[PDB]
């Protein structure tokens, strides 16, 4: 039909409109971030009807909209897959950077550069329906390759810090140890199957495709954050907060997921795909969450709770139940979107301080804040009916209804609890104690810019689950057959996790000298990952680079050998030649020299 | 400007070949290429075998 | 920032950093002002016993003690305050901190956008070459002879003097601009 | 010393023709060279070169391959015929050795 | 680092403009050929093969 | 015709009218084949002389 | 192609006499009209080549090098123009003619039919790059610079020159059309490895290999620019095109005469981009990258496959303008600092945002971008090379991984950062200077919407 | 377009047989979507198609006529292996195109069988592994100098294959 792929086209139109207007001289005359807000609103009503279309019929177009070139049988073309989870994906982007950007309105002026940080977002949206749309793999790598160079733009966007830009360079490094296995996939599918299409590799489901598994682990290992390849995501908090919210809490540290997602009927065969991805989500779940715990900044807490909950969603790709982490994905996008703003209002309205140990007494000085942000934080742990129920329930259900590994299922326990641990943490540092901000009070949290992102995304974190699991089709097959203890046991091991964090965070109320531990530490600091690799690694690689490479080959043995050898030769034979002396004496005993040997030389050969 | 002149043309000058020079340039040039000589030639034979044998699945490879 | 360090650094500074950088550690481990306040009281009466020794060989060993054990109790992650350096907002703004000599190359049509803001400026630069040459005098007619010296950079003495290297000083970039 | 001329110091432009382009000294010549660049560089060259390019017709015979695949496909699956054969010539015009 | 952008855009949208409506035009009101098959013995020129109006006029003219 | 600063504008113009020339040139030199070829190889057109040129 | 190359040889007198104040914009407008002229050889309308005299032809190979070499040189022609404004006009005409005689020889090289040819315009562009390095060289070093540039190529192509009068001796025309049609399979003996290595390491030198290098950084970073703009644009893809074009009377010993190659490419090029990785000086830094390039264009024509002969010319064109590029931005503040030191001045994109845009997409097309010729080339070789061996892409990963490092590090320890509050000679920008970025910018977006074209004999 | 190059089943859909005594919001708005940019397009296109057929042009295919293949072409008759070769080319781009054809069959077949694709699909399947098999016996391990000679011996050396298997009682 015409108006699902009219809508579907018109959505990049109208997103690439304000780059457009960039490049001309209309930037001024105009409010370009309005301008740009309107633009993403217009495209999320848009994009609601082909969301309502799939909804009814169920019919996963393909589109094909332009050819390129033709390289001996093989037709790359710009192509679309938009099944449910791009339309489902790409609603859910643009209302939350719709959010987002009013409130990188409100947030970051002070800045007189605040057009380009607008472009930058949607340019980083486009990537990501680029990487969320695609049918093919190269315009997916073009989207992904785009989202890491967004990112390394929008991290490093103080340009005069020593940290951001080392944020940018390593979350660069994590996203091509990952883009390597995302071009042996691709080079593998190129060579066996001719194509780069989903609907040939389709036919590869019968194929023992392991390797290029491994390649796309690898990939989405270090896009969606995990542990080998974690630190990029809470050292990409450098960057301003409408950032974090949007790329590194949402799209860009979901990208990864969403392809393993993509590529779920090729992992229903292998089975060490599944446990490996188990096992290494479990780690980063139980990791990440243990870290969270003593941080005093709010923004890495929520980045350990991205990468936490993120690590749950691999955990379920572990398992055949993808379309529940896809459910995740779109109810995570709405917890971290409201956490971040939140946060970034509480920020933005003092100082730029960002630390739980001088913020204080929030329930009272900020109603409108504090309400949105327990309410962001109650749907984050599994409340019944807050869209994080929708998922998280069948999560843990799922879990302890499967026959995979129970150090998995253990920890993953042991992680949500946490959830429930730091969750109360900012709640009682942030939003329960007495004021240790400073004593000069200028708090306004009257600003429409405001308050109506942080409402719609409520709005978003109590209703949308509900709308989105009853309007689904049925897929991912729910097992409920089981007793009490296991249908209850994420609430309860949530709960029980509260009381633990209020009764250890009463506990520092009271006088005692307090220690630190071997523990406290590996949390505090980061397991001591960072600490150590990020300064042998770099040492040994630059060392390796300097000598052995260039003052060890390049510039003495590869000049020892080659030239300055044939110079030495050359010029001591010219030395041991041409030192002659003026002698007729000594030249005419040469030439009766050379008389013999010719007359010699005659005698023999004959 | 001392230091770029150190790190680029004051080296040669005083490079003298020494052991632990002389040896370890020559670990450093000649290694890693027999190392990984031996690593390509090992799968190229093993690939020509299988497919003079008439095994080889190459069921759809056609662009290589 | 603004005032250059010695370079003996004598025994009191020490023991005062010290005093410093513990009390705030301090803070970091106890959040809550009460418990803070409390230890800090604690803290003050453990500096102020040993706060009169004459004995230049048992205050270092005690200062070296006192090091290491607030070593084995340094906090992870202190308190940092923004605008400072290992924190958050330290050199955040130094993308828009652009010098004064930019101005030197802008166009007839930009300063025509600024006209009185120039007129005050050429008469500064004015200032200053006037200035530099007595500026340049003082400093080549204090030098200690003795060889040692310091950036101390001494002020001016007679009138119509200016304050001898100072436009870097003066000049200097706003922090939020 | 051996009598040489010293470094002649940081030139600036902007001073004199503060409308200066990156040509030469003389202002008509900065003009008159960058609409020179300008035009038969952009206007020229990056538009008519992409016209004629890209209005260039069945670059190295590709359309026309298509084309024919399609019409050979058509006769050859309408006349019940193996679709690409597994030998480009027929045994019928071809030597082999014995032994 | 503007009057290089509004000189840029000036000259490339001097003979963008003329061409692209040059385009439109001729695809409007002029346009692409159709398919059809030998006439029994008619020999066609070799700019008869193409199919764009410009790309035979190219073709007829200087090739 | 004051004063001819501007008449080298002619050598480039007239180098391409020359290299076209020889080319046209040296494809008459290469008249061989101009209808054996066993493709092509039509009959003249009844107002037809050569085939290409 | 005549039509192309007497018009290049007419902008002589168009220097010569021509007004000094009405000179350099002359032929630079008719260069730029020589290039337009450069682009009838894209009709092909045909799967048969254009053969124009027994003398020219041209093939989708020789195409884009004949397009780009006549493209470069308005590109050099007034990126030379900043420095040599104060030399007498006759030292500025004697540049003009050497850059018109490089722009006049590259296209007779890769028009040519036969080897000969080949082999003296192949040596011919010697002189003008050797006068250019050493006449017009800023520094002390261009001397030896000069000797190690020359030296290397002729070591190599003497023996390149007795294995063709041997090839015409045996087969009597030394075309390469008939050499295409009557190519005997070899017996496989030392005389014939001996051929198969005086036939390639002429070019293996010039393109080049790792053990064989060091004439390349020695030029690039003491040529004025123009010369580097060449040395890293068309003079080591001269080398490809020989390979490329030579290697078709060399079949079998190609299956095994290889191994060394490939592997001193791959590990070399590993080499040279850790080198990259930490190195002092910039325009040292774009040499090593474009030899840790080269090395793939090395190993993908030993292949010799039809993906990895496409990405080849991908590869050399797409390198061949970014690092134009990248050569052009390093000029841009050798110019005011005059010095090539890179970490001196770290804090720009104050002064010069619009530039360091211009840097930022010259590294993206350095490292693999993909909607790009750059991604396009490494991808599809690397491809090849997983065909060929599995095991290849453990190397081709580690060089993707330093290849963004050290293109983000020049961009952010030369951009970003504090400004160098010490330098009052920054001044704003050259409309020049800033043209030139654009129009080495702007073909590699063209060429990106259709790379139909950049693909070579086998696609 | 072609039916038969390129086959599409009909595309057979349900009524909608509805249960709601309440609105459905896609259909009013492909009302207003058909009436507001169906119709002034539609009349553009007409307008742009009277406007062709006032100066219709027709444009033809170049049918190549078959030449002696190089299997009748003597050892260094350039002229002979000149013809060979360019026909052999010109069939070798077609047997790509042929190839691209197939690969978009299976690809459009797998998309409308979407889920229940590997027992309806199989028909494409096979007709794109008898043609890959028939271009790897034709065209596969050769390099980037294929010719008319190469893909011949090829051919050669496997029918001295066959003929030594059939050897075999
Ligand atoms: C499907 C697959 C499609 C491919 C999608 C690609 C995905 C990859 C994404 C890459 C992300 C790169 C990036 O981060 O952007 C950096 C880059 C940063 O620029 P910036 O720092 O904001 O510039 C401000 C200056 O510093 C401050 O100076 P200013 O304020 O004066 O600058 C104003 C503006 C002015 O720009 C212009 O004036 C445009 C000049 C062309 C004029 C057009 C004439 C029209 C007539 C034609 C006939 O910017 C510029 O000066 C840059 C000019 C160069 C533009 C290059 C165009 C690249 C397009 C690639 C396609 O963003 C851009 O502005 C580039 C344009 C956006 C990229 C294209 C987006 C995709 C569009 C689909 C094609
Ligand atoms: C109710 C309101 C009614 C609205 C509709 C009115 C109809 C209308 O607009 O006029 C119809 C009229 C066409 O009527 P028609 O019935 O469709 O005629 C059939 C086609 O013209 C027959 O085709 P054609 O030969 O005329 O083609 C014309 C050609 C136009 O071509 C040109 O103009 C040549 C360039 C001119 C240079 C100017 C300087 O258009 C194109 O093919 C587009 C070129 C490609 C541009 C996009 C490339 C994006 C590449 C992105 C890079 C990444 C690739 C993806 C990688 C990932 C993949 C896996 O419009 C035009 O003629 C189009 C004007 C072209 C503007 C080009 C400007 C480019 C800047
Ligand atoms: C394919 C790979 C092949 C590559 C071949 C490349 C050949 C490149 C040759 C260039 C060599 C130049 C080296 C000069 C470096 C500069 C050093 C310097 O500053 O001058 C000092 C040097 C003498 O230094 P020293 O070794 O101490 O000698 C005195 C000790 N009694 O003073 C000098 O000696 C000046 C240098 C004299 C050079 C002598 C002649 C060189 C001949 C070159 C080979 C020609 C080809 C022959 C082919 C057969
Ligand atoms: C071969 C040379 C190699 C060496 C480099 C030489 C550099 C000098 C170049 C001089 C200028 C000539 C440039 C030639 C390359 C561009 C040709 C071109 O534009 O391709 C046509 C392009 C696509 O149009 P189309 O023909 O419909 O699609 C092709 C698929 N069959 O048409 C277009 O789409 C153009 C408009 C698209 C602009 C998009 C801008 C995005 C922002
Ligand atoms: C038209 C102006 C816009 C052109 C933009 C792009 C042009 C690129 C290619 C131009 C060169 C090709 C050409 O124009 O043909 C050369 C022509 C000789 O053609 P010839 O084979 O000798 O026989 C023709 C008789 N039917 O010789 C000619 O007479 C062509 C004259 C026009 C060349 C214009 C290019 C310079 C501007």
């Amino acid at each position: 039909m015409n108006i699902f792929t009219t809508s579907i086209l018109l959505i990049f139109i109208l997103l690439l409109s304000p780059i457009l207007i960039s490049m001309s001289n209309l930037i001024k005359h105009i409010n370009f971030p309005l301008y740009t807000t309107t633009s993403i609103k217009f495209s999320f009503i848009i994009s609601l009807l082909p969301l309502l279309m799939f909804f009814h019929n169920n019919m996963e177009y393909m589109i094909t909209t332009w050819h390129w070139v033709t390289m001996n049988s093989m037709e790359l073309k710009m192509s679309f897959k938009t099944d449910f989870f791009s339309i489902l994906f790409t609603s859910v982007a643009l209302f939350v950077t719709w959010s987002i950007m009013q409130f990188s309105s409100w947030y970051m002026h002070s800045d007189p550069n605040i057009n380009r940080f607008i472009k930058y977002l949607t340019l980083f949206l486009i990537t990501m329906l680029i990487l969320t749309s695609a049918n093919n793999m190269f315009q997916l790598f073009i989207g992904w390759e785009g989202v890491g160079i967004m990112s390394f733009l929008l991290i490093g966007w103080w340009y005069g810090r020593t940290d951001a830009n080392t944020a940018a360079l390593q979350a660069i490094l994590y996203n091509r140890i990952g883009d390597i296995g995302f071009i042996l996939a691709m080079v593998w599918f190129s060579l066996n199957m001719n194509s780069w299409e989903l609907q040939q590799i389709m036919f590869s489901n019968n194929n023992d495709n392991l390797i290029p598994l491994m390649g796309l682990l690898i990939a989405a290992t270090g896009k969606s954050a995990q542990f080998g390849l974690h630190p990029w995501l809470p050292s990409a908090m450098e960057g301003p907060t409408p950032v974090s919210a949007l790329l590194h809490s949402s799209t860009m540290v979901v990208a990864g997921i969403f392809l393993l997602v993509r590529f779920h009927p090729l992992t229903t065969n292998n089975n060490f795909i599944l446990t490996t991805m188990l096992c290494l989500g479990a780690l980063t779940t139980l990791f990440t969450a243990i870290c969270a715990l003593t941080q005093n900044d709010i923004k890495k807490i929520i980045a350990f709770s991205t990468s936490s909950q993120l690590g749950l969603m691999m955990v379920t790709l572990g398992m055949n139940q993808p379309h529940l982490a896809f459910l995740h994905i779109c109810t995570h996008a709405f917890f971290k979107a409201m956490l971040f703003m939140c946060s970034g209002s509480i920020i933005h309205s003092l100082a730029d301080e960002q630390d739980i140990r001088k913020m204080g007494n929030i329930t009272k000085i900020m109603p409108f804040t504090s309400s949105c942000l327990v309410i962001g934080s109650l749907a984050l742990t599994g409340m019944p009916f807050l869209t994080g129920f929708y998922s998280k329930d069948l999560i843990i259900e799922a879990i302890n209804t499967c026959n995979t590994n129970a150090w998995a299922l253990l920890i993953t326990l042991i992680a949500t609890s946490m959830t429930a641990m730091y969750s109360m943490r900012i709640i009682y540092f942030v939003t329960m104690t007495k004021p240790r901000f400073p004593p000069l009070i200028s708090i306004n949290e009257n600003d429409p810019d405001l308050m109506n992102p942080i409402k719609r995304l409520a709005f978003g974190s109590i209703f949308a689950g509900f709308v989105i699991s009853y309007n689904i089709p049925p897929t991912s097959i729910p097992v409920l057959t089981m007793p009490w203890f296991l249908k209850t046991t994420a609430l309860i091991i949530s709960v029980l996790g509260f009381l633990i964090a209020l009764e250890l965070n009463n506990l520092t109320m009271k006088l005692s000298m307090n220690k630190a531990n071997p523990y406290s530490s590996f949390s505090t600091l980061l397991g001591f990952f960072p600490s150590i690799i990020h300064r042998i690694t770099p040492m040994k690689s630059l060392n390796l680079s300097l000598k052995t490479s260039l003052t060890l080959l390049d510039l003495i043995w590869l000049e020892k050998t080659i030239p300055k050898s044939t110079s030495t030769l050359h010029t001591n034979m010219t030395t041991l030649t041409t030192n002659q002396k003026g002698l007729i004496k000594l030249y005419f005993m040469s030439f009766l020299i050379n008389i013999i040997l010719i007359i010699i030389l005659y005698s023999i050969n004959l | 400007i001392r230091w770029t002149y150190a790190r680029s043309a004051n080296i040669y000058p005083n490079f003298r070949p020494t052991p632990k020079n002389s040896l370890l340039g020559a670990v450093a040039g000649f290694g890693p290429l027999i190392f990984w000589y031996y690593v390509f030639k090992t799968d190229r034979d093993r690939k020509e075998r299988l497919i003079q044998e008439g095994k080889l699945d190459r069921k759809f490879n056609i662009s290589y | 920032a603004f005032c250059a360090p010695p370079a003996y650094l004598t025994h009191q500074q020490k023991v005062l950093r010290l005093y410093k950088r513990a009390l705030r550690h301090l803070e970091s481990w106890c959040i809550h002002r009460d418990k803070y306040r409390y230890f800090a009281c604690l803290m003050r009466a453990r500096f102020e016993e040993h706060k009169n020794e004459k004995d230049m060989m048992r205050a270092t060993q005690l200062l070296r003690e006192a090091e290491e054990e607030f070593w084995q109790n340094q906090h992870p992650q202190p308190y940092i305050f923004p605008d400072s350096p290992g924190g958050t907002s330290f050199e955040r703004y130094e993308c828009y901190k652009v010098p004064e000599w930019c101005l030197d190359y802008w166009h007839p049509s930009e300063k025509a956008m600024y006209p009185d803001y120039f007129s005050k400026r050429e008469q500064w630069k004015k200032l200053r070459m006037e200035s530099w040459d007595r500026e340049v005098k003082q400093l080549q007619e204090e030098t200690s002879p003795d060889g040692i010296m310091t950036e101390a950079l001494p002020p001016a003495r007679r009138e119509g003097d200016l304050p001898p290297l100072w436009w870097h000083i003066v000049t200097r970039p706003r922090e939020r601009p | 010393q051996w009598q040489e001329d010293p470094e002649p110091e940081d030139e600036n432009v902007y001073a004199k023709n503060p409308d200066f382009h990156g040509y030469d000294s003389d202002p008509v010549v900065d003009v008159w060279n960058m609409r020179a660049v300008f035009f038969f560089g952009f206007s020229i060259v990056l538009v008519f070169g992409t016209t004629f390019v890209a209005y260039v017709p069945d670059y190295r015979m590709q359309e026309w391959a298509r084309r024919e695949a399609e019409r050979l496909v058509k006769y050859r699956e309408v006349n019940g015929l193996p679709i690409m054969e597994s030998n480009y010539f027929d045994p019928s015009k071809i030597q082999l050795p014995e032994d | 680092d503007a009057r290089f952008l509004r000189l840029m855009k000036f000259y490339l949208m001097l003979t963008g403009i003329p061409v692209i409506i040059g385009i439109t035009l001729v695809n409007i009101f002029i346009g692409e050929a159709e398919l059809a098959e030998i006439p029994e013995g008619y020999i066609p020129e070799h700019w008869e093969y193409y199919k764009h109006p410009i790309s035979r006029w190219i073709a007829r003219n200087f090739y | 015709q004051l004063l001819r600063e501007h008449w080298v504008h002619i050598l480039v113009p007239a180098g391409f009218v020359f290299g076209c020339y020889l080319d046209r040139k040296d494809d008459e030199k290469l008249t061989a084949f101009r209808n054996k070829s066993m493709l092509f190889q039509r009959e003249l057109r009844p107002n037809e002389e050569v085939t290409w040129k | 192609m005549l039509k192309i190359i007497l018009p290049s040889l007419m902008l002589l007198p168009l220097t010569w006499l021509s007004s000094p104040k009405k000179t350099w914009t002359n032929v630079t407008s008719y260069s730029f009209l020589i290039s337009l002229t450069s682009l009838t050889l894209l009709w092909q309308t045909d799967e048969n080549y254009k053969n124009f005299s027994n003398m020219f032809s041209s093939d989708p190979l020789s195409t884009p090098l004949i397009i780009l070499t006549a493209w470069l040189l308005p590109l050099m022609l007034m990126a030379s123009q900043n420095h040599l404004k104060k030399d007498n006009n006759v030292l500025q005409k004697l540049y003009i003619s050497m850059l018109i005689s490089l722009q006049i020889l590259l296209i007779m090289t890769f028009s040519a039919t036969e080897l000969i040819m080949f082999y003296i315009l192949f040596e011919a562009t010697l002189i003008p790059t050797l006068i250019i390095i050493t006449r017009w060289g800023n520094q002390t070093e261009r001397l030896n610079a000069g000797i190690y540039f020359l030296f290397y190529t002729l070591i190599g192509s003497i023996p390149l020159l007795i294995a063709l009068i041997l090839i015409q001796n045996h087969v009597g025309t030394l075309n390469l059309m008939i050499l295409s049609f009557t190519t005997h399979t070899l017996d496989a003996s030392w005389s014939n490895n001996l051929l198969w290595l005086a036939c390639m390491m002429a070019f293996l030198i010039k393109m080049p290999l790792y053990g064989v290098h060091l004439w390349l950084p020695k030029a690039h970073v003491e040529a004025p620019i123009a010369g580097s703009m060449i040395l890293a644009a068309i003079l080591l893809k001269l080398g490809s095109y020989g390979m490329i074009r030579i290697s078709i009377i060399l079949d079998p010993l190609t299956k095994y005469m290889a191994y060394p190659f490939i592997l001193l490419s791959l590990w070399g090029m590993i080499m040279t981009s850790s080198i990259c990785l930490r190195q002092t000086d910039l325009k040292s830094l774009i040499a090593y990258s474009s030899v840790s390039h080269m090395a793939l264009v090395i190993a993908s024509i030993m292949i010799q496959t039809p993906w990895s002969f496409m990405g080849a010319t991908m590869l050399m064109i797409a390198h061949g303008l970014t690092s134009s590029l990248l050569f052009c931005l390093a000029n841009s503040n050798y110019e005011r600092i005059h010095s090539r030191t890179m970490i001196m001045a770290r804090g720009l994109q104050m002064v010069f945002p619009l530039m360091a845009t211009w840097w930022l997409m010259a590294s993206l097309a350095n490292l693999a971008l993909p909607p790009s010729i750059n991604l396009m080339g490494e991808l599809f070789i690397t491809m090849s090379l997983f065909s060929w061996s599995n095991f290849t892409i453990i190397l081709m990963g580690i060089n993707i991984i330093i290849t963004g490092m050290y293109s983000m590090y020049m961009i952010i320890t030369t951009q970003r950062g504090k400004l160098t509050n010490h330098m009052i000679n920054l001044q704003p920008s050259h409309t020049r200077e800033l043209t030139l970025m654009a129009l080495h910018m702007i073909p590699l977006i063209l060429l990106t919407t259709s790379p139909k074209l950049i693909t070579g004999l086998t696609m | 377009w072609d039916k038969d190059v390129y086959p599409e089943p009909p595309s057979r859909t349900p009524a909608p047989s509805p249960q709601t005594s309440l609105p459905n919001p896609i259909t009013y708005l492909t009302k207003a979507y058909d009436l507001v940019v169906d119709w002034p397009v539609t009349l553009v296109r007409e307008f742009i198609e009277r406007q062709h057929a006032k100066n219709r042009t027709y444009y033809y295919h170049r049918q190549y006529r078959r030449v002696p293949d190089i299997t009748e072409c003597k050892e260094g008759d350039v002229l002979c292996i000149y013809e060979a070769e360019m026909q052999w080319r010109r069939d070798f781009k077609v047997d790509q195109e042929i190839m691209n054809i197939i690969q978009e069959r299976l690809k459009a077949c797998q998309q409308r069988e979407g889920e229940n694709y590997q027992q309806n699909c199989a028909k494409e399947l096979e007709q794109f592994t008898k043609v890959t098999k028939a271009y790897q016996d034709r065209y596969l391990d050769l390099g980037a100098y294929y010719s008319a000679r190469k893909c011949l011996a090829k051919q050669k050396q496997r029918m001295l294959e066959e003929r030594k298997a059939a050897r075999q009682e």
